[PDB]
């Protein structure tokens, strides 16, 4: 059905640079844009970044405006997010979202509780 | 959580001890009832103009 | 353990992908490859019904081939008489936002539900002019898609909050509740024997369920969105599923596995609704942009196109008989074809 | 003519009736969407234009210049909503409210904008877009315990608009900080817009009294600019 | 027969007047025939705004038809023929002068304070109806031209053909400013980016159309009387007479409704 896995985890003092990917499998990923949501410890659902289709595209948050890079493959089928100089204010669980339908911009209901398909979710820990 | 995992592996523990046929069978089915029936459809075989209730 | 019970679903869910495996021997559209064609069919619009204010929801074939009901989100039910194109009754609804409708099988009820979590039930024979309400029955937390009658005393019921539902009038309370889905649901279909049905929900997910008993025996998967419609080929030993993402699907059950596929390289427009023919070779859908698709359900092929829409395709039925097929659409004009 | 002609064309006479007296009285009203966070204040102004006076769905009506208006509150559903927001695809605005008093939720609200302006079945409904809570962000950046720049860099290198006029008589920084959140909805509002549908911001805060005129007047901009669209 | 006996009143006579009138005057026929047979054809453009053009299409074609019917007479005695043909022209002309009223009227509506059939006909028919019939016991008091046939100068009579057109065209040109005032106001928000030009010349072409529909050059039909200018009658034949021809150009067949329909009806079969 819809399989999204994620990789990259670990425990690190502050300084570090890490690779989060999450892989892809159940559709054509050719035509889907794409998010990085993040859960950490006692808190919600929050939003870390946003792709579109093609690649030309690219936006972030202003909290991680300058650290990180959102990147992806639509032939190795693999988000990425990447990450060079981490703070302890940044433990979390990491998933990777898709867009509900193909074909168009508009992008609903990535950071709801419960959602069809949305990956399992990778540990960060930086202290 | 615990409930969902235990839920879910009863379900395919159940699912996956149900005996299944080949689908040449289901497909020579889906022929016969295509052909058991097609004189009776007006959508493939009209009626003459004082049978359709529309035209007349 | 959460550990071992992963390990253990991982396992099951391999175990049923070889099963599945095992029996594809063939593909639907390879056997039926040398079915002689419909050819070219075409349908004028016999009679054009007008009356409605705003878009069209949904549209039931009575028992006889010669009544009709409308369902309209400006708050009105219309009963229409297809021959003379004449309105026989009105009611007004109490809630506008509303998505399904259906006849009694034997002609005496008929039954709404919208939004609200409400499904009303309301009687034909009734001394006043008004077809009066008699029946609500609640109980769900979220919006219902679609409601069917097994009979006059035990009718069916499908919401978005991942649950099925199987009730009796008189008293007004569940006799078994279907779970088993993740998101919400959109339509169900009942068995010709009546004795099963089966539902799709917005997942890649279509489940076969028995009725008096509440367990769940079939789970099918295959789509790569949202499902939209669903129905029942006449025999009772088949459907066919549409989908968010402009592609159409054929299932047998005893196959349990995805039969025939039907898409086109150049539809983008999602599906709405769909209904069967009356022989079992005319399969007619309603897609996004302007337009019905009538297709020869052996081939995969485009038997017909329906034009005349100024807006999105959402209602599509057949008679009971052959007679006409009915299309509905967001411009406030049903069609009937024959 | 035989009994059964006489009642069909009885009964579609009379129903015809009742249906052509129906026209008006549902082309009379005028319908509107509401959209909002937990937080973010939506029955302060429910309440405030109630003033203008186990299920699924609310309403609430009112009356402003002999028009009158309907806006549908939607509650008890669950969090995914790419489903019923699809028949509210024929009213003439929405009504997105918004906090203007946390940081951590402010990216999010922007981003339930941007998934509203580019829905493909909202591509002609206007937005009025109500900033809210403005007095806790005043006193939030006066106090200084927090600085707005540790959720948005680039406030570090803005000036206020040439064009912005601090009434009240307000200290400088106060507008600065309106402005750089005004300009950040607006400049999603500007990126992809077309000349069907155009945003409208506003400063208003819980204690306001005059938010159903705004939404009058850009109710009567839009139908000012449908008409001048399919008659010329 | 010179197309100015409408406004005209000492009565002059050229060969070109009567020739470019003739001319005129049979292509505006054919060109409310076209526009009627065009809007009756179209369906999904119903409302005011065709019903008005389909109406006044229809008077002024009947009343252009028994003009080119009529009108030239030998000068001797004149039949009641004469009397009746003249009478009905007048009632004619003053249905088309209420219908562009009544056009006026609804761009006001459209325009400024933007918050059924049976009431238009009857409006736009009922008023010329009355005041036509007040003249109809006016019998040989001049009624039928000594030379023609249409109506006389004596004791100030002309002044239902000439009055109603003087307050129906000051009202028309009324609102024509005030939706040049609005429009131009609100064109500067709506395309910010377009050339001074672009602006211009498109606002200059709608300003024509309303110009054409609401009936503004008959006020020629004012500055006739004096009896030297006869290039001011020239100027009143060349811009009344193609009135079908302008009508036909700037409100049947630039408007999109019909431009992407018409060609489609082609291909019904």
């Amino acid at each position: 059905q819809v399989q999204l896995q994620e990789s990259g985890g670990g425990l690190v003092q502050p300084g570090g640079s890490l690779r989060l990917s999450c892989a892809a499998s159940g559709f054509t990923f050719s035509n889907y844009k794409m998010n990085w949501v993040r859960q950490a410890p006692g808190k919600g659902l929050e939003w870390v970044s946003d792709i579109s289709q093609s690649g030309a595209s690219i936006s972030y948050t202003g909290s991680v405006k300058g650290r990180f890079t959102i990147s992806r493959d639509n032939a190795k089928n693999t988000l990425y997010l990447q990450m060079n100089s981490l703070k302890p204010e940044d433990t979390a669980v990491y998933y990777c979202a898709r867009c509900p339908a193909p074909f168009t911009r508009d992008c609903f209901d990535v950071t709801s509780t419960t959602y069809a398909y949305r990956g399992q979710g990778t540990q960060v820990t930086v202290s | 959580s615990i409930a969902q995992a235990r839920k879910l592996v009863e379900q395919l523990k159940m699912e996956a001890n149900i005996d299944r046929i080949k689908v040449s069978k289901a497909a020579a089915d889906l022929m016969a009832y295509c052909e058991a029936h097609a004189k009776e459809d007006p959508l493939l075989t009209p009626v003459p103009a004082s049978e359709n209730p529309f035209r007349e | 353990e959460l550990d071992q019970l992963r390990q253990e679903a991982e396992q099951l869910k391999n175990q049923i992908r070889d099963a599945r495996k095992a029996c594809a021997d063939a593909t639907l559209s390879q056997i039926t490859n040398n079915i002689d064609p419909v050819g070219r069919i075409q349908m004028r619009t016999r009679r054009t019904l007008r009356g409605h204010l705003a878009k069209i929801y949904a549209m039931h074939w009575g028992t006889d081939s010669r009544l009709l009901v409308s369902a309209s989100q400006d708050g009105k039910l219309i009963i229409w008489d297809s021959y003379t194109t004449n309105k026989v009754h009105a009611i007004p609804l109490r809630s506008s936002w509303v998505m399904t409708c259906a006849y009694a099988p034997s002609g005496n009820y008929v039954a709404c539900g919208g939004l609200d979590n409400i499904c009303s039930i309301y009687n034909l024979k009734t001394r006043e002019g008004n077809v009066r309400v008699s029946r609500e029955l609640a109980g769900h937390t979220g919006y219902l898609s679609c409601c069917r009658f097994l009979d006059d005393n035990q009718i069916v019921t499908s919401s978005g909050d991942t649950t099925c539902a199987l009730w009796d009038i008189e008293t007004g309370q569940q006799t078994t509740t279907f779970t088993g889905h993740t998101g919400d649901v959109m339509s169900l279909s009942l068995a010709p024997d009546t004795r099963l049905f089966v539902s799709g929900a917005c997942d890649a997910s279509a489940k076969l369920w028995d009725v008096r008993e509440g367990m769940c025996r079939q789970t099918f998967t295959g789509h790569e969105s949202d499902i939209n419609a669903i129905c029942f080929f006449p025999n009772g030993n088949a459907f066919a599923t549409g989908s968010d993402d402009a592609t159409c699907r054929l299932f047998d059950l005893r196959a349990d596995q995805e039969l025939m596929t039907y898409s086109h390289d150049n539809i983008i427009c999602g599906i709405t609704s769909v209904s069967f023919s009356k022989s079992g070779r005319l399969l007619l859908a309603g897609y996004d942009d302007f337009n019905c698709n009538v297709w020869d359900a052996l081939k995969a092929d485009r038997a017909g196109v329906l034009a005349g829409h100024d807006n999105r395709v959402s209602c599509l039925g057949v008679t009971d008989d052959g007679m006409a097929v009915a299309t509905g659409s967001w411009d406030s004009f049903l069609k009937i074809w024959n | 003519l035989s009994a059964e002609d006489k009642a069909a064309v009885e009964r579609s006479k009379m129903i015809e009736k009742q249906l052509q007296k129906d026209k008006q009285v549902y082309r009379a009203t005028h319908r509107l969407l509401l959209l909002g966070a937990d937080n973010s204040g939506k029955s302060t102004i429910v309440k405030q234009m109630r003033i203008y006076h186990t299920s699924g769905i609310f309403e609430t009506k009112f009356q402003v210049d002999k028009v009158n208006f309907h806006m549908f509150d939607v509650g008890a559903q669950r969090d995914e909503r790419r489903k019923w927001i699809q028949c509210f695809n024929d009213v003439t605005a929405i009504i997105f409210v918004v906090d203007s008093s946390d940081y951590n939720r402010l990216q999010e609200a922007l981003n339930d904008f941007k998934s509203i302006w580019n829905n493909r079945w909202l591509r002609t409904i206007s937005v009025i877009l109500f900033l809210n809570k403005q007095d806790l962000l005043a006193e939030k950046v006066l106090a200084g315990k927090s600085k707005i720049e540790d959720y948005f860099p680039e406030f570090a290198r803005y000036t206020t608009p040439e064009d912005a006029t601090p009434e009240p008589g307000e200290d400088p920084r106060v507008t600065r900080a309106k402005y750089f959140i005004r300009d950040e909805f607006l400049r999603i509002s500007t990126a992809s817009g077309d000349g069907r549908h155009y945003c409208y911001p506003h400063f208003t805060c819980s204690v306001d009294t005059e938010n159903a005129r705004r939404i009058f007047n850009d109710c009567r901009d839009i139908i000012q600019r449908m008409h001048l669209r399919q008659y010329e | 027969s010179s197309f100015a006996i409408l406004m005209a009143h000492y009565d002059v006579e050229d060969w070109k007047l009567t020739l470019i009138t003739r001319v005129g005057l049979a292509l505006s026929l054919f060109c409310l025939l076209l526009c009627i047979l065009t809007f009756l054809l179209v369906r999904p453009i119903q409302g005011s705004r065709t019903t008005i053009h389909l109406h006044l299409c229809i008077c002024l074609f009947v009343g252009s038809t028994i003009f080119l019917a009529g009108i030239e007479n030998e000068g001797g005695q004149v039949g009641l023929r004469c009397r009746l043909v003249a009478g009905l022209l007048h009632y004619c002309f003053l249905a088309a002068f209420c219908w562009m009223s009544l056009e006026g009227l609804e761009l006001y509506f459209l325009v400024v304070r933007v918050f059924s059939t049976r009431w238009l006909c009857l409006i736009g028919y009922g008023v010329p109806l009355l005041i036509v019939g007040v003249s109809a016991a006016i019998y040989s008091k001049g009624y039928g031209r000594p030379r023609y046939c249409w109506l006389d100068f004596e004791q100030g009579f002309l002044w239902s053909f000439l009055g109603p057109v003087t307050f129906i065209i000051l009202c028309n040109a009324v609102i024509f400013v005030t939706t040049v005032w609005k429009l131009t106001q609100k064109f500067s928000e709506i395309n910010p980016d377009m050339k001074k030009l672009k602006k211009a010349r498109a606002l200059t072409i709608t300003a024509i159309a309303q110009l054409f529909l609401l009936g503004c050059t008959w006020v020629f039909g004012l500055f006739i009387f004096d009896d030297r200018s006869l290039v001011l009658t020239y100027v009143f034949t060349i811009l009344n007479c193609l009135q079908g021809a302008f009508l036909y150009l700037l409100h049947c067949l630039l408007n999109k409704k019909v431009r992407e329909e018409y060609r489609k009806w082609a291909c019904l079969v």
